[PDB]
């Protein structure tokens, strides 16, 4: 009797081993995981997490008396947090805004803002200040007549070679809060801009991936801009 | 019984003669006296101390050399070779009371000893294993090529009766076939029992593809593959691409309703393993001070550019910066922030036949972690990382790539001039910012490629111009171009007396390789560079800023007044880096002001190879106080 | 380690770190399910 | 009870694989066919032992016809069931069992038919007797065997229901009965094998000199012993070409070759010599190497255009849409120890060149595809024969210029031969003479030294010694060496291409070859000075337009 029976829901995973240490010849080994009720939608496929959990066994219908071995899972860490606008927060603590409010009070909150940004690069201080504004951004808009005027700033550094332009863009990668460093002809197998593609078990449309969207809300660094 | 009584045999094969219980009674009883009392005529019995080590070392494998067995009792050599599955299960039981009566704590920590039978005096190639071979010990050598996961086969088997909830007492699963019960002694019924995998014990299990090694193949003929079974001591022993010889019983795998495609019965043939010899970086006391001694010589640098690449005549600067390649700088992270790269890039770019990918080779041998991918060819793990699905496993797999999987080890590249877009693009990310960033099939992630690259590519047209510089002699553009710290170009310029050495080097290699016919040892160099690598991370000193900063201004002036291509800030960080580099090779704590002014050298010798002609003649003029 | 997994940490708690390829979707499972006979109409309650 | 196998040879009459019909099913029978493919060394039940599900005792000496059978008798009377046995492969008896693939020969191809495959299967002593790439003659019994993929042919295929006519029956109630198809197909089980040669007519010299009797190792002995054997070696190679004797000498020395040296380090030289023939059309670049693979042992032919990556190394193929994949050996696992022939190099593809040239640098080839890995030997010298860009040979660029293949394609060659056409009033009438009377005269206008059968014996003969270098040779390679070097020096750009350490190596191995043609154990410098000439003569120069 369904109406009066109570259901919960089950996930399987599959975990890998981490591809920087694996045999040149041989294929990566993984296993298969089964977690439960709360433990549930806590992790994306992609993150590098560590896994505590029942090494148990079932046959699966090559040995006569062979079995495949899986994982109970009971509980998950993950090393990393990836930075998204669904991973995001907005909840603060109360100190933590008593902070933020007696550092805006500072008259030299411009000039802590701007030598704070890459320390160890010399000189180019107005560039430091634009890095400061791009951090910053604008008011977005919503206008009556439903057309929206950005408020995000673009900044270009072009220049010769071996003037800590790559480090900038490497240092706004590492202090935003949202942020994706890419190249002009995109990543090694990540692409620029949005991709489209099948879903691999269903055969529909979704979006795989791309820099601008996956830093909506944050910075994309595009380095070599001009090969694209 | 006794022994002469034991070569007489009654029944009508040998196992039903050995399966009798006091012919088994008294092969167990010569076992163990042979265990116990056999002497190599030295005063000193080794089964005993093997079997001491194994207590001591709590490792459930005894090897039994057979030469032994059979000067000993070669009516049991014989049984065993005939018939080797319940000799080595009554050998395995005779072993376990031996080492019960040295540990009497043994039984509950392993209950199970391996006997490990080594030296097996005959040898097949996997090609003439015949029908008199089953069921009996074979020894065959071969290359390991693929291998499967380490899986839990049941080893005592325990059961749980349906009907009252009873679990069963334990059974011993054979590994020829399913064992099943049907009877409860609490209930007294024989419906459905299952097997609970909570109080069964498992052992592991592993099938190893064994491939006929090509140098043993007869000339028309395809090289024959067997499957070898691997149990719970064997497993993970031996990788793939690797010659081993394995010891094993030569079975008759078995399977439901033959094979229906032949039309007759047909049947497929396992070895089950009794034990693998192969056919590592590990560093005791003894090798630490050795590398220690061998560390306060004052020329050792040297005879390390004179260890690399011992087949390779001539070149010596290439030999230094794949030398400092191979032992590298430390990498830093100041204050989070800010990170500097600590490995150094080498491209070798030369004409053909100047022996670049020797020497990559070379570094494939030496190196702890050394992965090698080509651009042209396909044979190769690429350079591109991917989430691939298995046509026939259907599961995905997430290759990180030869930049990926070289992660604090070294990539070799050969043929880097001829890459595709995708590779190009994955090389430059690789030396950016030393990380991978994968968007695919759901899978959003980075990878770590802290990989140090050496490089080999061909000039434009095959041939190099002098009269033209290095950034229009490749297809190389200017941003990876910029990341190697080191340009080795080299040329195969004609010299009389160079190609008289050369010649005479090539000539004498050949006739030293026929069939019919001061250097640092490779075996110490390959642990001496792990360990260096591993241990020594230097640190240079605040005095010696006033030299380094009056040599770069030096000569960002004279590239200034020569009009080549700048000297910009990674020139100085390649030289800081090389001299870190040459720290770690003298296995010192500090830079010496000596390895500043050779890192100096070798980032200008690297600066003005790479120049015009033109721009080369005021350059070696301008740069001789610190060529030297 | 993922590839030091052996058969002696079979029905044990293990820790052990990788990265993950794909996760499913949820699945339905019952902890509290109500069952009716047939013809019976006996009714029984099943708690997993 | 041992088995013995009876084995019949050598029949008035040897047929086709297209005239097996199906009235000689079940009789003695020859036929021939060359070997794609071949199995593993497999198990068969012979002598099946079966226990008794009820009994518990076991019964012995079961014959087994083709498909699985149980006995019905159970001797025991313990029980009173007969259909019920279960198989013990312990102490049951097997046989060898082999099954190799044959096609139908190149000349025994109809009009416009494609060949036709054999599966012949081999028992006993006449396992892996049979090897991929060699004509074979089978001798043995057509068989038949179950087949499934009949079901949906066109036809009334027979079945075969059970008879009810003396059975009582009563419709006390409570109609099934078991009918089979007989599909078949016609398979061959061969018990004697003998290899006969691949062309149209075992490394030590010992084994090989026992086998040639008194006359012919006499006749052997005195072609040795002439003083102008290499002359006669060197006119005797392609008696249908005339001129070109610096590429007949290079196809002798290919097909002779150099000793294979393994340094201690482990890296491999290669003794296997690659012939490039590039130039002019219409100048008999194809003639040779229809030459070498009609004479040559262990050879292949191949277009250029109709080959295939998988084709010229190795294929994984699935067979009946099942779950087991096989490997079929290409163009370069035929011809191992051989030589390849390639027309039309150039018209190859990008992708097969370099699937050629890991097979040319590797001496292997490596297969990684579905579930299948393997390394597999491709020690192979590569006759190849490439036409230059735009036809015409222009004289006026390189070697590379003209060639549009890969650079590892050329840097493993030891000769381009470069054959121009030019029009001069004596050659043209002899050539024209030659090929007139070629025609005229059928076998009558081709009168070599040698011929093929005796060519090919020398060729055997030869091949089993491994020559040395000696003293003054190194010095002689050496001086050599240098003084190409300074060939090139003083022609700048004017060589077609530059001699490197790769030549060096080259100019050893055609010194070895040399060595091998004169049937010696050392090396000479008079074969070094031979050597050193053939491969300048090899390398020709570019001219450049007056300025
Ligand atoms: N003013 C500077 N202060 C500190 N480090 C610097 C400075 N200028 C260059 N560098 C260093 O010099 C090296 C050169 O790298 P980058 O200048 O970041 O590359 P980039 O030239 O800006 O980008 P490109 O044009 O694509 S190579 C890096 O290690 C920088 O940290
Ligand atoms: N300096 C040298 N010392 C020893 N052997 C050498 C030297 N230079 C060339 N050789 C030999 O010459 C051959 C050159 O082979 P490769 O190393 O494959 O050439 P390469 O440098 O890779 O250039 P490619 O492949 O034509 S672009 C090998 O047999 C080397 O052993
Ligand atoms: N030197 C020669 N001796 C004998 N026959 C020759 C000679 N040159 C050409 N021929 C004949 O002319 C024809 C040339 O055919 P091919 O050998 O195919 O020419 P080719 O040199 O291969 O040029 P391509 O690449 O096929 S256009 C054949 O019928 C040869 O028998
Ligand atoms: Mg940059
Ligand atoms: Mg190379
Ligand atoms: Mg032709
Ligand atoms: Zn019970
Ligand atoms: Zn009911
Ligand atoms: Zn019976």
């Amino acid at each position: 009797i369904h109406e009066s029976s109570k259901f919960i829901d089950q996930q399987f995973l599959k975990l890998q081993e981490i591809p920087e240490l694996v045999p040149v010849g041989e294929m990566p080994r993984n296993l298969t995981m089964t977690c439960d009720r709360y433990l549930t939608n806590k992790v994306i496929p992609g993150t590098r997490v560590t896994i505590v959990g029942i090494y148990s066994i079932y046959n699966s219908k090559s040995g006569v008396a062979i079995r495949t071995p899986y994982i109970k899972i009971l509980g998950i860490q993950s090393d990393v947090e990836t930075s998204s606008i669904w991973n995001s927060v907005t909840m603060f603590t109360e100190e933590e805004e008593e902070e933020f409010l007696q550092l805006s009070r500072n008259p030299k909150l411009y000039e802590i803002l701007t030598n704070s940004i890459a320390p160890s690069i010399f000189g180019n201080e107005d560039i430091k200040k634009a890095i400061v504004c791009l951090l910053m951004g604008g008011s977005k808009k919503i206008l009556p007549d439903g057309m929206r005027l950005r408020g995000d700033i673009n900044v270009l550094l072009l220049g010769d070679p071996g003037t800590a332009k790559s480090q900038l863009l490497k240092f706004v990668e590492k202090v935003s809060p949202i942020a994706v460093y890419t190249s002009g002809k995109g990543s090694s197998a990540a692409g620029l801009t949005a991709s489209v593609q099948r879903d691999p078990m269903t055969r529909e449309f979704y979006l795989e991936g791309g820099a601008m969207v996956l830093a909506d809300g944050g910075v994309v660094c595009i380095d070599e801009f001009d090969k694209m | 019984l006794t022994l002469e009584s034991l070569s007489n045999v009654k029944a009508n094969s040998y196992s039903e003669w050995i399966t009798q219980p006091n012919v088994s009674r008294t092969i167990a009883r010569e076992l163990k006296s042979f265990l116990l009392e056999y002497t190599d005529e030295t005063g000193r019995s080794v089964y005993g101390a093997r079997i001491r080590t194994l207590g001591e070392m709590n490792s459930e494998s005894l090897e039994v050399n057979y030469r032994h067995l059979a000067e000993s009792k070669a009516i049991l050599a014989l049984f065993l070779a005939k018939c080797p599955e319940e000799m080595l299960k009554i050998f395995d039981l005779v072993a376990m009371e031996a080492t019960e009566l040295h540990y009497p704590d043994y039984a509950r920590i392993h209950s199970e000893i391996h006997v490990r039978i080594s030296d097996f005096p005959t040898i097949y190639s996997l090609r003439e294993l015949r029908e008199s071979n089953l069921s009996s010990l074979v020894r065959v050598t071969g290359v390991v090529t693929r291998r499967t996961g380490v899986f839990p086969q049941l080893k005592y088997v325990k059961f749980n009766c349906l009907k009252c909830g009873s679990i069963l007492g334990p059974f011993f699963q054979d590994s020829n076939e399913e064992i099943r019960i049907s009877f409860c002694t609490n209930c007294k019924s024989k419906g459905p029992f299952r097997v609970n995998g909570e109080k069964t014990v498992y052992r592991n299990y592993q099938r190893v593809t064994l491939q006929e090694a090509p140098g043993t193949v007869p000339p028309g003929r395809l090289p024959r593959h067997r499957e070898v079974i691997l149990l719970a001591d064997l497993v993970d022993v031996s990788k793939p691409g690797e010659e081993v010889e394995v010891t094993g019983i030569y079975k008759n795998n078995y399977d439901g309703n033959l094979n229906a495609k032949n039309g007759f019965p047909v049947f497929a043939t396992i070895i089950e393993a009794n034990s693998i010899k192969r056919r590592v970086f590990s560093w005791t006391e003894e090798e630490e001070r050795e590398f220690r001694k061998i560390s306060r010589d004052r020329g050792i640098i040297d005879k390390i550019i004179s260890s690399m690449a011992p087949s390779i005549y001539g070149h010596r600067d290439i030999k230094t910066a794949v030398a400092c390649s191979l032992f590298g700088g430390v990498p830093k992270n100041v204050n989070g922030k800010h990170s500097i790269r600590g490995d150094i890039n080498v491209l070798l770019l030369g004409d053909p036949g100047t022996a670049k990918s020797q020497i990559l080779k070379y570094v494939e041998k030496t190196a702890h972690r050394a992965v090698f991918a080509t651009g042209q060819g396909a044979s190769a793990v690429g350079l591109t990382a991917s989430v691939r699905k298995d046509p026939i496993t259907k599961e995905w797999t997430l290759e990180g790539g030869a930049l990926v999987l070289a992660d604090k080890g070294v990539c070799l590249i050969d043929e880097f001039d001829k890459m595709n877009d995708q590779d190009r693009t994955s090389i430059h990310e690789a030396m950016e910012q030393q990380s991978i960033s994968i968007s695919k099939a759901g899978i959003v992630t980075t990878l770590q490629a802290r990989c140090s690259i050496i490089a080999a590519a061909n000039p434009n047209g095959g041939r190099y111009n002098s009269t033209l510089p290095l950034a229009q002699n490749v297809s190389l553009t200017e941003p990876i171009l910029s990341r190697f710290d080191i340009l080795c170009v080299v040329r195969d310029l004609v010299d009389e007396e160079a190609d008289e050495r050369l010649a005479t080097f090539v000539v004498d290699s050949h006739v030293r390789s026929h069939p019919e016919n001061s250097p640092i040892p490779q075996e110490l160099l390959m642990k001496y560079i792990h360990y260096a690598r591993t241990k020594i991370y230097p640190k240079l000193h605040q005095m010696d800023m006033d030299k380094v900063s009056r040599v770069y201004a030096d000569l960002r002036r004279e590239s200034i007044s020569t009009g080549s291509f700048p000297i910009t800030v990674r020139h100085l960080e390649s030289i800081l880096r090389i001299a870190e580099s040459f720290a770690k090779m003298r296995l010192s704590e500090f830079v010496s002001s000596y390895d500043l002014d050779r890192a100096i050298k070798v980032v200008v010798d690297s600066f003005v190879d790479a120049q015009k002609v033109s721009v080369r003649r005021q350059l070696r003029r301008s740069f001789a106080i610190y060529t030297l | 380690p993922l590839r030091d997994l052996d058969s002696e940490h079979v029905s044990k708690i293990v820790r052990l770190s990788g990265i993950i390829i794909s996760t499913s979707v949820l699945s339905s499972r019952a902890t509290y399910l109500s069952i009716m006979c047939r013809n019976c109409r006996h009714t029984t309650s099943i708690t997993i | 009870e041992r088995v013995f196998q009876i084995s019949f040879f050598n029949l008035p009459t040897v047929h086709r694989i297209r005239d097996i019909r199906s009235e000689k099913i079940g009789s003695l029978l020859s036929i021939s066919g060359t070997v794609t493919r071949t199995s593993e060394v497999r198990p068969e039940l012979y002598k099946a032992s079966f226990t008794c599900d009820m009994c518990r005792a076991i019964v012995d000496n079961v014959e087994q016809s083709f498909k699985y059978t149980e006995p019905t008798f159970c001797p025991n009377p313990s029980c009173e069931n007969r259909a019920f046995w279960t198989l013990n492969v312990t102490r049951s008896r097997f046989l060898d069992w082999q099954k190799v693939r044959i096609q139908e020969n190149a000349n025994e191809i109809p009009t416009g038919s494609m060949p036709r495959t054999l599966d012949v299967i081999l028992r006993g002593d006449s396992v892996e007797r049979a090897k991929p790439g060699d004509r074979c003659k089978f001798t043995g019994v057509e068989i038949v065997v179950p087949d499934v993929t009949q079901l949906g042919l066109p036809g009334v295929k027979p079945s075969s229901t059970l008879d009810t006519r003396g059975i009582s029956k009563t419709t006390e109630g409570l109609r099934s009965l078991g009918v089979r198809d007989l599909t078949y197909k016609i398979s061959f089980l061969a018990c004697h094998v003998i290899s006969i040669g691949s062309n149209i007519g075992e490394r030590d010299q010992e084994v090989f000199l026992n086998s040639l009797s008194s006359d012919e190792i006499n006749e052997l002995k005195e072609m040795v012993k002439d003083e102008h054997i290499y002359d006669k070696l060197v006119r005797s190679i392609a008696p249908a070409v005339f001129g070109h004797e610096a590429v007949k000498k290079g196809i002798l020395l290919q097909m002779l070759g150099g000793v294979h040296k393994s340094t201690v380090e482990g890296i491999k030289l290669r003794g296997d010599i690659n012939i490039c023939v590039v130039g002019d059309p219409s100048t008999s670049k194809s003639q040779f190497l229809k030459y070498v693979v009609g004479f040559a042992p262990r050879s292949v032919y191949t277009s250029g255009k109709a080959s295939s990556a998988a084709g010229l190394t190795a294929a994984v193929v699935r067979d009946e849409e099942g779950g087991d994949y096989t490997i079929e050996a290409g163009a370069l696992m035929l011809a191992d120890n051989g030589i390849c022939c390639i027309d039309e190099f150039d018209k190859m593809d990008i992708s097969d060149q370099v699937a050629i040239h890991e097979a040319m640098e590797q001496q292997t080839i490596s297969i990684a595809k579905a579930g299948i890995h393997a390394t597999l030997n491709a020690r192979t010298s590569i006759l190849a024969a490439a036409n230059p860009v735009g036809g015409r040979y222009n004289r006026k660029l390189s070697l590379r210029g003209n060639l549009n293949m890969t650079a590892p394609i050329m840097s493993r060659f030891d000769l381009f031969f470069v054959i121009l056409d030019d029009c001069n009033e004596k050659i043209d009438t002899e050539l024209a003479s030659h090929i007139v009377d070629l025609h005229m005269k059928r076998d009558e206008a081709i009168e070599p030294p040698f011929s093929a059968e005796q060519l090919r014996r020398y060729i055997k003969y030869a091949r089993t010694f491994k020559p040395i270098l000696t003293k003054e040779a190194r010095s002689y390679l050496v001086e050599k060496y240098k003084e190409l070097r300074k060939d090139d020096a003083q022609g700048f750009s004017r060589s077609s291409y530059r001699i490197t350490v790769r030549q060096l190596e080259s100019m050893i191995r055609l010194s070895e070859a040399i060595a091998r043609a004169n049937c010696v154990d050392e090396i000479t410098p008079s074969f070094i000075a031979e050597a050193y000439d053939l491969l300048r003569q090899s390398i020709i120069r570019v001219d450049v337009d007056d300025v």
